[PDB]
């Protein structure tokens, strides 16, 4: 089974952390050393980690009882969340920075709610399956994340999207977190699929992957025969090569920008296609050259 | 917003015993990055701007004396005065600094407990000065009673009167720990001398019968 | 430590900038907010400052209406609090928290200036009419009555009587002014021999009245 990417323009793509079409390409800031996406996350080879769901009608979701006081969280589908999984319910929200504004829904009622989740008190503890209810009233739902603001705690911050929420309890930490993603050095810097995120600012958020490409990845389940996926970012029209990037087994995209000349600064309506396998330090040409 | 709820909303505790006061915020204000609870409790008397008691929960500000302690987590918090004092009687608000807007409780007011005590009735009629004016004030007196709570009534020529009347209630004694009230009866000079008998009735926990006081204009 | 400015009356409609300085140490380590109290009601928060950092914020009922500044030559917070309403009477007071970091600032409360007491009202200033309350034990006091504004003050004898002294809080007559009475108990065998003169103070008319109390 070789190896394969969709033959599908990005800009017609999903991010893989809320269900927000890709609009740019994107680097990290100079100050963001690593990055540990819970959702967004799956090899090469078709696993998925942390609490990424095949589909997008997953990304971004909670669901639960409230008794007012309280979430007591379930999967989407309804069946027991239980904490050695991961850090959270599948596609459970991995926005860090922020505090959340989460549309809820019922089978069977007439109305949405919103429900206002600032992720940082004691109450807040996906991994044991437990929210705060913050004022939504007893009954089942279903919630999508709907819009982002600024973190109520600490006061003053920043939105900033390159981090995930605190999971576990101010005593038991999340376990079963998806593993962190690091540039892999010599030039190369993490490749990010850019989308924007409703709230009161400019607010921008990063994946690792299409959602598309991760149920790709998780049907085709193509053997990692090398260090590294060597691919091109070509033109959908012409064919032409845009530039060369690596595709690594932890499930990651890379290039090296020489910079108003990174991925930004390409087209988002290219296709990439993967070319052979290669060696980890293959040394890739700079984007634009 | 996070709102905080005090209770109870006042507490009267004798002198030597233990005041409790709890307060409950609507949300979590313990932060799980560093364990910390963001409370505060402050005390304030009237006149003054409030003083810090109690911060992050239950340390104790330094040059507060260790009789006052604070407790809890979460969502839920208690101040403790294990040994009231005299110099203790005030407001208490407890406070969250977690989040902005900062928001307080509604206050605890903790007066000094003690026996039963019935007030002295006076009644006063408008002065000769001021009936030239033109309007005539009809002032009656509850001094040094307790508790607090107190029932005046106005009987001008015996029918009783509403809406003209207005309380004003004394803050606490320190010496005898009792209270003392006024009630002003403001009329027209015109009405004032279209009726007789001018009476005050008091009702309180100290009294087994309501005292009457009244006077005759111009006796 | 803060210094909050003058007592200031406003008209209902009209606009108060109130004023509180500080040190250059606290100014640039701290949020400065303003927090009010209605009589005889609780604290309520209006809004902050990190001087420094130049970020405010506002509670959302105070939103449009207040406008909170700092002067950092100065060293000194503002707060504008514009459309003046009756319900807006209230002691404003300036208070302090650390600020390490525009997102460092979450602690209690550090300092409390003494306050500044801002009464809306159409009242014109006037002084009071001390009218006695004239008499085992004796009960007498004068009625300090019909002024404006707030605050009065009374003792008796120049300050010599102090015992049974009981001086009533205020209330505010539906006529703007303010009244209430002092009232003192002494010896029925004093009303003979003892002169008893309660000393009344409004000062921001400039009007004191000594009048005895005669049986
Ligand atoms: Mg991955
Ligand atoms: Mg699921
Ligand atoms: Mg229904
Ligand atoms: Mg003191
Ligand atoms: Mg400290
Ligand atoms: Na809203
Ligand atoms: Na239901
Ligand atoms: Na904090």
């Amino acid at each position: 089974r070789p190896f394969t990417l969709p033959n599908l323009p990005l800009s017609s793509l999903s991010n893989s952390r809320a269900p927000l079409p890709i609009s740019s390409m994107g680097i990290s800031p100079d100050n963001v050393q690593s990055v540990q996406f819970q959702n967004g996350r799956c090899t090469l080879d078709g696993r998925l980690v942390g609490t990424t769901p095949v589909s997008l009608s997953h990304v971004a979701k909670i669901r639960g009882t409230s008794n007012g006081t309280v979430i007591n969280l379930t999967e989407l589908d309804g069946t027991p969340f239980h904490p050695f999984e991961g850090p959270a319910p599948i596609g459970f929200p991995d926005l860090g920075g922020c505090d959340w504004h989460i549309n809820m829904t019922q089978f069977g009622h007439s109305s949405q709610t919103q429900y206002d989740v600032d992720t940082t008190p004691d109450t807040f503890v996906p991994h044991l399956g437990s929210i705060q209810a913050n004022g939504i009233g007893s009954g089942n739902y279903v919630g999508v994340l709907s819009w982002i603001s600024p973190p109520s705690h600490p006061s003053g911050s920043q939105v900033d999207l390159w981090k995930i929420p605190n999971y576990g309890s101010s005593i038991t930490e999340a376990t079963h977190l998806a593993p962190s993603v690091y540039p892999p050095g010599f030039g190369e810097v993490l490749v990010f699929f850019m989308s924007k995120m409703p709230g009161p600012g400019a607010y921008n958020l990063p994946c690792l992957l299409p959602q598309e490409y991760i149920s790709h990845l998780a049907s085709e389940q193509a053997p990692t025969v090398g260090e590294a996926a060597l691919l091109h970012y070509v033109d959908p029209d012409t064919g032409r090569n845009l530039g060369e990037f690596k595709a690594y087994p932890d499930g990651f995209l890379t290039c090296v920008p020489n910079a108003s000349s990174g991925p930004q600064q390409l087209p988002i309506n290219g296709v990439f296609v993967f070319v052979s396998w290669v060696s980890r330090f293959y040394q890739l040409k700079p984007v634009g050259t | 917003e996070i709102v905080m709820s005090q209770s109870p909303d006042s507490l009267a505790v004798s002198l030597g015993e233990r005041a409790t006061i709890n307060c409950k915020s609507s949300q979590s204000v313990l932060y799980k990055s560093d364990k910390k609870n963001y409370l505060a409790w402050y005390q304030q008397k009237s006149g003054q701007p409030p003083k810090l008691l109690i911060y992050w929960a239950s340390t104790r500000e330094s040059g507060v004396p260790d009789r006052f302690s604070g407790s809890g987590s979460g969502t839920d918090f208690t101040l403790t005065i294990s040994s009231l004092q005299a110099e203790d009687v005030a407001v208490y608000y407890c406070q969250q600094y977690y989040s902005i807007p900062r928001t307080f409780g509604q206050g605890t007011k903790v007066d000094i407990k003690r026996t039963a005590a019935a007030p002295s009735v006076f009644i006063f009629p408008p002065s000769d000065e001021q009936l030239k004016s033109g309007t005539a004030s009809v002032v009656c007196l509850l001094n040094n009673f307790y508790p607090r709570e107190a029932k005046v009534q106005w009987k001008v020529d015996n029918a009783l009167q509403s809406g003209n009347s207005q309380e004003s209630v004394t803050e606490q004694d320190s010496k005898d720990s009792t209270y003392s009230l006024s009630s002003t009866l403001t009329l027209s000079k015109a009405d004032y001398e279209k009726h007789k008998v001018y009476a005050c009735e008091v009702t309180h926990e100290g009294l087994s019968s309501p005292v009457t006081k009244s006077f005759n204009r111009g006796e | 430590q803060l210094v909050q400015s003058g007592a200031e009356v406003k008209k209902p409609g009209s606009s108060v900038k109130v004023s509180c300085r500080t040190s250059g140490d606290t100014f640039n380590t701290h949020a400065i907010s303003w927090v009010r109290q209605a009589p005889g009601q609780g604290l309520e928060w209006m809004g902050g400052i990190i001087p420094i950092f130049a970020t405010t914020n506002y509670a959302n009922k105070f939103q449009g209406t207040v406008t909170i500044s700092a002067d950092e030559s100065t060293s000194t917070a503002y707060l504008e609090v514009r459309s003046l309403r009756s319900e807006d009477t209230a002691v404003y007071y300036c208070a302090s928290n650390r600020a390490n970091r525009a997102d460092d600032y979450d602690y209690y409360f550090d300092y409390w200036g003494q306050g500044t007491l801002v009464t809306v009202s159409s009242a014109s200033f006037k002084g009071p009419s001390v009218f006695p309350l004239a008499p085992g034990t004796a009960a007498l006091g004068c009625l300090v009555k019909d002024y404006f504004p707030e605050p009065v003050t009374v003792s008796w004898n120049s300050g010599a009587l102090t015992s049974g002294v009981h001086t009533f809080p205020a209330v505010l007559q539906s006529s703007g002014l303010y009244s209430l009475s002092s009232v003192v108990t002494v010896p029925s065998s004093s009303l003979g021999t003892q002169t008893y003169i309660c000393n009344v103070n409004h000062k921001p008319s400039n009007t004191k009245v000594d009048k005895k109390v005669e049986p």
